[PDB]
Order: structure tokens, then sequence, then C-alpha cells
RNA sequence: UUGAGAGAUACAAUUUGGGAAGAAAUUCCCAGAGUGUGUUUCUUUUGCGUUUAACCUGAACAGUCUCAUCGUGGGCAUCUUGCGAUUC
């Protein structure tokens, strides 16, 4: 009951207050018993949603980050009218540092919305794109496999690629969410937007997102929380922190 | 019907069931093995009779 | 600190220790006559190849009838390089007799050393298909083993089990398919040879691939009743 | 009689134990056998946490 | 020269290590045993049980076995956990043995086939349709 | 998508026996076996169209001189990052 109860009352609140109002998302914050051994590196790690969608890339403009040539990568993705209408806007990581610096860079941060580009480049790309991008997790750089096509010692990689994949991996993003480990006890996950959804399926994906956190298995990916989990805040982005799950 | 009769038939014709890691099977009858010469090798004779009955020969 | 046990038949022992091994006790000790190795317990033993002796490789692999016991007085066909004979004369021991026989002599000389030290062998370095340079020396041995590649198997025991074998006697041989036919499969050869041998007036109780350890034999072991 | 099967039991309860294996069963078999005879990417490791969960509704739905 | 009689004798000595291992080591035997019946009654009332005077697992295990008046491990240590699992260290000892083997077969091979590379004659280099080098000499005898 | 065979199974039900518990009814343990269904293995057959087919070789890599092997210098980390191997 305190969940939905909280819930209610910080809704209110935000409508109420003028700041409150404006800041749009919901967070919640999760202190675990014992610290993460995981080291902060910026690799989006992402957790999937067992029973309701979030966001739909028909709602969401989205820049792709090629490898450098991108001929071909380009006009296939706009050609198979799988992606035509799909992704934003494309550009390779050398045309965006021959076109944006810093005022038009953060034109950029406010235009687009979600980013992702080639897992062989992510690791380069923050010089290019500004501290500016790398605060919080809102418009973190994604990392989408974009060949399903692996590589072997001394043997030559040959590159593809194909918009079934491609926008398997985008949906599944804007239909799950994400998170970014830390050293300590203090974990921070966007959950829900504020219209988008209900209180019910609130409750549902954090349910869901505690039970894919607290999960023995897919230790590689979620099971991560060292020692009994603590407590579970919730806010938003100017609020103040709700308890929910005390022990 | 007339399938699982000639089943159970070459069921109890048959001399080997397999107990196990272990194998059973008979020991012939001494008057078959004294008064008839084992049986012939159906893969030879079909090999051989299939040779005269060549296609290369117009046999048809 | 090492564990022995006995085996279903008499003399054959199992050693228990960091390893698991098949074992013999040595009327003559501390002499390995091939580069066996050897272990003590106290009282001397002497162990087993299965890969270098097909007797052996049946003894791990099961047998029930298997004739050859210490008291007992045991012919040995296809014995060369001396290893498996005296193997069988550390089993049956003192009392028990092995006779072996030969006919190349690069092993005979290396058996001739080794009755040179045991007692219970006495060797016979003559014909495998001729057992009259041999009748006149053997007498009424209790079981026979052989291991001969001359694919008259059938007649070179049914010839020296008649001159030799005393009534309900122990008989058992080992068959190299790739040997015999090489082409068409061994459990047909197999089948083939043990009408054969029934023919040949042994009853044939059982046979064992020699599968895990050898290619493509099998030992084929009977009784020899009502015959002569 | 039954103290004879009880007995029996025992001893063979002992023997058992002295050759006893589970999986090692399976596993010695293997090695026995050989001696008698998912993504990766080599240089990136942080590939493994950045890839999806690729789901089969989610390439088959035209939404 | 000098690196192939280096790696050669290291092979040499895993070989020879790796025989010795494997005699004082121990398989199981896995072998086919056909029983002979002289009646169908009394092979359909065949029992193994009965044919050997022992039990269950008597039975089914292969290189021992001991009837009921034959029988008629505290001792070891531990050996729940402990010997069995020497036991399969053992049999991966072996096993490493036999891998650096032919790794090291290898690497003799192929650099003996530098070698003769190197020596003497009218070498010829094809590139096989896999992908693969291979040299072939003109039919040539040397004086 | 001719028959037939052999075999592997998997599933389901059916039962063979030894031990134990049980007054017994029953239960347990253990090795089983067959039936059917699903799966696949492999063989032969049956019929059909079809005379070649693969490998080897003889004076067969080398004037845009090929090939080998030590060394030097540079490219590809947005990665063929290079094994007593042959990256270019």
């Amino acid at each position: 009951g305190l969940a939905e109860k909280a819930l209610k009352a910080l809704i209110l609140q935000c409508e109420e207050n003028p700041s409150l109002k404006n800041d749009k998302d919901i967070h919640i914050i999760i202190n675990t018993g014992k610290k993460m051994g995981i080291n902060r590196d910026n690799i989006p790690r992402i957790i999937p949603l067992t029973k309701y969608k979030l966001f739909k890339p028909r709602d969401l403009n989205i820049l792709l980050i090629t490898k450098d040539p991108s001929a071909l990568y380009r006009e296939t993705l706009t050609k198979d009218e799988h992606t035509s209408e799909l992704f934003k806007e494309i550009i390779s990581v050398k045309n965006l540092r021959r076109r944006f610096k810093g005022s038009k860079l953060t034109q950029l941060y406010k235009d687009f919305d979600l980013v992702v580009a080639d897992y062989r480049v992510h690791h380069l790309l923050p010089e290019v794109l500004g501290s500016r991008f790398y605060h919080g997790s809102k418009k973190l750089p994604y990392m989408i496999r974009m060949s399903k096509e692996v590589k072997l010692k001394r043997q030559q990689m040959v590159e593809k690629c194909d918009p079934i994949y491609v926008r398997a991996q985008l949906r599944s993003i804007c239909k799950n969410t994400s998170y970014i480990p830390n050293n300590d006890n203090c974990l921070s996950v966007r959950v829900g937007y504020i219209q988008k959804h209900s209180i019910p399926e609130i409750l549902q994906n954090i349910q869901d997102t505690i039970n894919f956190l607290t999960d023995k298995s897919k230790r590689p990916q979620g099971g991560v929380i060292k020692g009994g989990i603590i407590s579970i805040f919730v806010k938003t982005s100017n609020s103040t922190s709700l308890p929910i799950y005390q022990f | 019907i007339k399938t699982k009769k000639r089943k159970t038939l070459k069921n109890l014709r048959k001399d080997s069931v397999k107990r196990g890691k272990f194998r059973v099977q008979l020991l012939s009858t001494t008057q078959d093995s004294k008064t008839l010469p084992p049986k012939k090798e159906s893969s030879i004779i079909r090999s051989k009779d299939r040779w005269l009955n060549r296609k290369a020969l117009n046999k048809g | 600190k090492v564990v022995i046990e006995p085996h279903r038949h008499a003399g054959v022992y199992i050693a228990r220790g960091k390893e698991d091994l098949l074992v013999t006790k040595n009327m003559a000790p501390g002499e390995s006559v091939y580069g066996e190795k050897r272990i003590s317990v106290k009282v001397e033993y002497r162990v087993w190849n299965p890969f270098r002796s097909k007797l052996a490789a049946g003894i791990m692999g099961g047998l029930d009838e298997l004739f050859i016991a210490p008291g007992k007085k045991v012919l040995y066909l296809g014995a060369a390089s001396g290893t498996s004979v005296s193997h069988v004369s550390d089993v049956v021991g003192p009392e028990g007799v092995v006779y072996a026989v030969e006919f190349s002599h690069r092993p005979g000389r290396e058996l001739i050393s080794m009755a040179k030290k045991r007692p219970n062998i006495i060797p016979i370095i003559e014909d495998a298909r001729h057992p009259q340079k041999y009748r006149m020396l053997i007498g009424m041995v209790d079981c026979v083993f052989a291991d001969v590649a001359q694919p008259d198997q059938a007649r070179i025991i049914a010839l020296n089990s008649h001159m030799f074998l005393k009534d309900q006697g122990g008989v058992v041989i080992s068959i190299k398919a790739n040997c015999i036919d090489s082409t068409v499969d061994a459990e047909t050869v197999f089948a083939r040879e043990v009408q054969k041998l029934r023919e040949e007036r042994i009853k044939p109780l059982e046979q064992l691939t020699l599968e895990p350890y050898e290619r493509d034999h099998c030992i084929v072991v009977g009784r020899y009743m009502r015959s002569g | 009689r039954k103290y004879l099967n009880k007995l029996i039991k025992r001893n063979s309860q002992n023997l058992r134990s002295w050759d006893l294996e589970e999986e090692v069963r399976d596993e010695l078999e293997d090695i026995q056998q050989s001696i008698l005879k998912f993504v990766k990417d080599h240089r990136y490791p942080g590939l493994t946490p950045g890839l999806a969960p690729v789901g089969l509704s989610d390439e088959e739905d035209s939404s | 020269t000098q690196d192939s009689n280096y790696v050669r004798t290291l092979r040499q000595i895993e070989l020879k290590k790796l025989e010795k291992g494997a005699k004082q080591l121990m398989f199981k035997s896995s072998g086919n045993h056909t029983i002979f019946v002289d009646s169908r009654e009394k092979m359909n009332e065949f029992t193994p049980e009965k044919f050997f005077n022992t039990t269950s697992e008597m039975v089914n295990r292969s290189e021992n076995r001991l009837t009921k008046d034959q029988l008629a491990n505290a001792s070891s240590i531990m050996p729940k956990e402990s010997l069995d699992k020497k036991k399969l260290k053992k049999f991966k000892q072996v096993k490493q043995h036999l891998q650096r083997e032919t790794q090291l077969k290898q690497v003799q091979q192929r650099m003996d086939a530098q070698r003769e590379l190197l020596k003497k004659g009218s070498k010829k280099k094809i590139v096989d349709s896999s992908g693969k080098i291979s040299f072939k000499w003109k039919k040539q005898r040397k004086r």
C-alpha cells in the first residue's frame, strides 16, 4: 500500500509544484546491503520487461552512428523500408567530428532523444560527443550489434547490415529499460513516464525489475546485486526520496 | 492384423533377445547341423545374379 | 595404504590404493620379467597390462567359468615373449603348471630365460599344428588357452584337446577377426567360428568382445564333454 | 537367513563405496574415450553487457 | 636444426611419459557379452542374477563380479569426495599429456617442412584449393 | 511420398526378476523386457531418368624473373594486432 500511496502523493506534489511539473520522469534508486565490484564504465546495461512496453520507435526520434565508411550502411538502412521511417539520422564518427563542435553539439543534445552506435565504435565515442552528453542516463549512447556476425582470431571480419536484426534491437530497447553499474550501494534507474501508463503498470514494472536484478540466473547481466538488498526509493529529477521496501 | 501376426511369428522364430548389456542366443540343433550345410549369402547371390541381370544388356 | 582384494577367480587381485590395478602374487618376487611394475604389502605382487596380455582384458571383461585355477594343469598355445605365460604361471602358483608352446625363435629364447627363472613354466618350442613332437612330453592338461593367428584355430584346439584335454575340460581361444577374414563383420566371424568349435566338440559357454582394449578380438570359452 | 542377507547388503555397500561415482562416471567416460582416441568478441569484453535481448515477437510484429 | 632437435626431444619426453602414465592408469571394459543357451524356455527364464549368484549392482558392474557366497571402506579417507577426484585428476593429467603431445607433433612437422623448404632442389609453391600453401619438387634425382 | 529390413531412440502405458519393508494388503530398492506413439539412424529392394565421373600423370609456377630465409622501415586498435604458421 505504501508504494502506490506514495506514488499518488508524489504525483500530486508534481502537479502542484512548478518545477516538479517541468521534470517529467520517474526514477527509482536501489540501495543495496553490499557495494558492487563493477567499476563504472559507460556500457549501457539494459534490463528486460516481461509485461509492459514503455516507449516506441514510432514515437521517438533516433540517431545512429556507424563505422567510418557508412556508405552501404546508410543507403541500405534508408532503402530497406523497414528503417527508412525509423532512424531519424545516420552519421559517421569522422563526419560528426567534422560537422559538430561546441554550440552545435549541445544543439544536437537538445534535439535528439536516443542515440546508438556500432559496438566497435562505442568506446571511442565519448570524446567526440562530450561530457555534456555523458551525465546521468538520459542521452547515454547505446550499443547495438550491427551484423549479427562475429569475429575470429586471425580472421578478417566481413561487415553487413540487416534491418530485421537492428529493428529488433531498437524495439527491444525502447520496450525495456537499462541501468549502469556503480561501486556503491546506490544505483538509479528511470522507470516509466509520468503519463504514458498507470500505477499498476508502475508496480508490475518495479516487481519485474527487482526480480531480474535479484535473479540468480543471468549473472553476467542480471545477477549483480551483492548481499541483502536494503531498500528502494522513488523520486523525479528534482523531488525528494520516498521509501519502499525498507528492509 | 495379419501384420502383427507375422511379427509375432518372427518373434517366436527368433532365437536372440537382448537382456540389458547381456545378449542371449541359442545353440542350434545337431541334427540340422549334420544333415544340412549352412544356408547361402543373400548379399553375394544378389550381387552375381544382378550382374547377370545388368542393365547394359537389354535384359527386358 | 594399499588395499588388496580378491577376484571372482582365485589368485586375481585388485589393488585399491592411489590407483586400482590387476595383480597376481609372485612366487619369484622382486624380479620384474618384462619391466612391469610391482607392489608389496608383508608380501609381493606383480601387475598385469591388459593392453599387452589378451587374457587380462578378458579378466576385466568378466568371465564366469574361466577354468584356469591355482591347483591346475593348463596348456598355453601362442605363448610368445613369455609375458602372459609368466602371468598364468604366477596365478596357478607352485602346484599349478603351465605347458607353454611357441614356434618362433626370439620369443623362444626370451621364454627360455623365463623358464630359467620360474619352475611352474614348462616350455615347448615346437610346431603349432604338429602336436606329436609334444604329445610325447605333455600329459593330461585340464585347461587350455590359445592365442594363435594361424586361422586353423579350430583344428589346433581340436587336435591338442583330443590328445590332451581331460574330459569335461576347459578351453579358451582368442580370435582376431582382422586376421582370419578382414572383410566380413567380426560378429559374423565370431558366430561362424562358434559353430566351427561346436562341431569340433566344444560346448561354447561364453565369449567376450575385447572391445575397449584391442581391435576386433573375441575370447571364446567352452567345455569339453564325452570327447576323444 | 535374514542376517546373511543383511551381511550381504553391508559388504555390497562396502564394495560399492570402494568403486563409487555419480557424475564423475560420465565425466571419466568422456575423458577415457578422448584419451583412448551465444556471442562473444575477443577484443571488446564490453559487448557481453552491451548486447540486447533478441525477442521473436519483437521481430515478427509490424507494430 | 637445433630448434628441431629441442622440440623433438620434448616431444619424446611427453610421449613416453604418457605411455608410462597410461600403463599405470586403468580403463573400464565396455565389451559385449552374449550368453549361450540350449533351450528357448531357459532363454525366457534367464536372469543374470541367478546365473551369477550375485546381486543387482554386482551384476551391472563389469570388471568385478563377486557371488553372494564369495561375499560371505571407511579406511579409505573420505572416498565419497577424495579418491574419485584424484582418479579424475589422473585421467585429466593423462589428457593434457596427450594433447600437448599432438601439439608438439604438429609443431615439429611444420618446422621440418620449413627445413625441407631450405635444403635444396627445384621447388614449386602451390595454393591448394582450401587456401593452403604446399610445395612440390620437380622430378629430379639429386646426384 | 517402392516395399522391406535393421537400429537408435523419445513419450506413454504394460509387465520379468532379486532384495528389503511389511501379519498380510501393500510399499521400497535394482536390473530389467516388451507394446504402442513420436523421432531419427542405416540397409536392401522396387520403379524411374541418366554414360560417363572423379583423381593421377608426360618436357606444365618463373620478363609485369618466380620462390625461399634471415633483417630494416611503415599501414590496419574505427582491429586480419599478427601462433618457432603465412597479416598486409
